[PDB]
């Protein structure tokens, strides 16, 4: 009950699905840059912080 | 010589506070803000006693 001409339609459907998946999964989260997350990297320096203005 | 005798005689007296003195000096160099230390060096370059200045 499934002719062989109907296969590439199914393949196209699944290609659309997996492409919709990979366009999201291709994205990734980079390194965090919030200073509040890294303030203790500077708090723990071997010298006190110079607020120079 | 007599200088060596005085050295070996005054070694033990002279060295009793050296630990606490070096401790306070180093703790000052570490904990104190470097701007204060620079001001101290400046005032000592100006012939002033920065401790009296700070107290005043
Ligand atoms: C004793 C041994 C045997 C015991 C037997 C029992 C009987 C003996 C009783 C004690 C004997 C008396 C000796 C005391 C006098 C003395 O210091 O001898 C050395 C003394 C120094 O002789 P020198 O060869 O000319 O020393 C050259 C340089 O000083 C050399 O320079 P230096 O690099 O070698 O350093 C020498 C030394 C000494 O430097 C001196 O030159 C001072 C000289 C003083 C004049 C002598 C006064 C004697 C008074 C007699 C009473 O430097 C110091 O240690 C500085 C001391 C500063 C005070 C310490 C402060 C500690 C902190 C406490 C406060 C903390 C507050 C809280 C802070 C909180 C902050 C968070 O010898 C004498 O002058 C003969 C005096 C008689």
């Amino acid at each position: 009950d499934v002719p062989i001409e109907k296969i590439p339609e199914h393949a196209n459907v699944l290609l659309k699905k997996i492409d919709a998946c990979l366009e999201i999964l291709s994205k990734d989260i980079g390194e965090v840059t919030d200073a509040e997350a890294h303030e203790m990297y500077f708090e723990t320096s071997k010298f006190q912080i110079l607020h120079i203005y | 010589s007599l200088a060596k005798v005085w050295m070996y005689a005054s070694w033990i007296p002279r060295g009793i506070p050296k630990a606490m003195a070096n401790e306070l000096s180093s703790a000052a160099a570490a904990l104190a803000h470097p701007e204060a230390i620079a001001r101290v060096a400046q005032l000592e370059s100006q012939g002033k006693n920065p401790y009296r200045v700070a107290r005043a």
